[PDB]
This record gives C-alpha cells, sequence and structure tokens, in this order.
C-alpha cells in the first residue's frame, strides 16, 4: 500500500548514540548507575536484616 | 605394610603398652585379643560418625563373619600408627595401667594428622548470597538477564 511522503514516517530520538564495531550502541543516563544502585539496595537490605 | 589386620593392630597396641610382646616374655591371650578388638571397633565407629567425622577407610565387620579378628582393617599406611597408638591409649585402663607420655603425645599427633586432609577438604567457602548483583562487568550474565546470584 503506497503511503504519502518521500521518507519513512517514523522519527527516532537518541541519547548517547554511536557505533562500536559496526554495532549500534545507544545509552541514556541509567545504564551506568545500575551497579551502584543495586549494591546500595543490597547493603541496605543486609543492614535491615 | 606388615600391619594388615585388626589382630596386627591389637598386637601392636599391646606391644606398645608392654602387656604382651617379645620385648618381654609375655604372649597375647585370646581374651585380651577379643576385648581389644571390640574396643577398637567401638572407637573407630565413634570416630567415623557415619561419614561426618574422621575418614580412614576402616572396614566395619558385619555380624555375618564370626571372627572379627583376622579381617583386614582397610586403613591406609598413614593411619595405622595413629589408630594403634590411640587403641593402646584406650585399652590401657583395662589392665589398670596408664599409657606413657610418649604414647599419649603420639596418639594426639596421629589423630591430628588423620584429620588434617579432611579438614583441608572440608574448608570450603559458601556460594554467593541470593541478593548479590552479578555485576555489569559480566557481559554474558548482563545480556542473559542473570542480574543476581542464585544463592543456597
Amino acid at each position: 500500500q503506497l503511503i504519502a511522503g518521500e521518507h519513512i514516517p517514523i522519527v527516532p530520538v537518541f541519547g548517547e548514540w554511536g557505533f562500536v564495531e559496526d554495532k549500534e550502541v545507544y545509552e541514556g543516563v541509567v545504564r551506568l548507575t545500575k551497579d551502584g544502585q543495586r549494591l546500595r539496595n543490597m547493603i541496605m537490605s543486609f543492614n535491615a536484616d | 605394610m606388615q600391619i594388615k589386620t585388626k589382630g596386627d593392630l591389637v598386637r601392636a597396641a599391646l606391644r606398645k603398652l608392654g602387656v604382651a610382646s617379645d620385648a618381654t616374655l609375655t604372649d597375647v591371650e585370646p581374651q585380651s585379643m577379643q576385648d581389644a578388638v571390640d574396643d577398637l571397633e567401638a572407637m573407630m565407629a565413634e570416630w567415623y560418625q557415619d561419614g561426618k567425622g574422621i575418614i580412614t577407610g576402616y572396614v566395619f565387620s558385619d555380624d555375618e563373619n564370626p571372627p572379627a579378628e583376622g579381617d583386614d582393617h582397610g586403613l591406609r599406611s598413614s593411619a595405622v600408627s595413629a589408630v594403634f597408638h590411640n587403641l593402646a591409649c584406650r585399652i590401657a585402663p583395662d589392665y589398670a595401667l596408664e599409657a606413657t607420655a610418649k604414647i599419649i603425645a603420639t596418639a594426639k599427633y596421629g589423630k591430628e594428622l588423620l584429620y588434617k586432609q579432611t579438614a583441608i577438604s572440608r574448608a570450603k567457602r559458601a556460594p554467593y548470597p541470593s541478593r548479590m548483583p552479578t555485576g555489569s562487568g559480566n557481559s554474558f550474565a548482563n545480556l542473559n538477564e542473570w542480574h543476581y546470584f542464585p544463592g543456597e
């Protein structure tokens, strides 16, 4: 089914975007905080126990 | 090794105690053999707490065999000295004697050496707790979504 326009009607928005080895990588702001946050939650749980 | 049977262990224990050996002119008496064999079986069964105690490879005689004396003990060569020294210490009070200080020290040393390897084997570290992260450095686990350790 032919649709109107010259371009694909989907518009993407990226954060930290690039290619490492012909492989796309996009990152937000939460990827690198995960380890610290999980460690903090684990330590607090241990302290409550 | 020359010591291969429970009778050999009992003879060694009695010789160390001085009760009956060729160092003296005394010969081992059958009633002194049977009682010490029973004592040795009881002591080995106490040591080997159904696998949770000292491991020696000792073969426990079953009731089907009439003479317990004469069967091979099955101990390794490195356990015979400890076993028969401790047997001499244990059966010394039968004759209202007292084992000498060297015999007592050798018994202690032999028991410690008996348990040394099993202690090294059993000194094992527990696995990771069920509430640890696996870390993002482990790319395989991170992609598989193995974000936490199993536990137990």
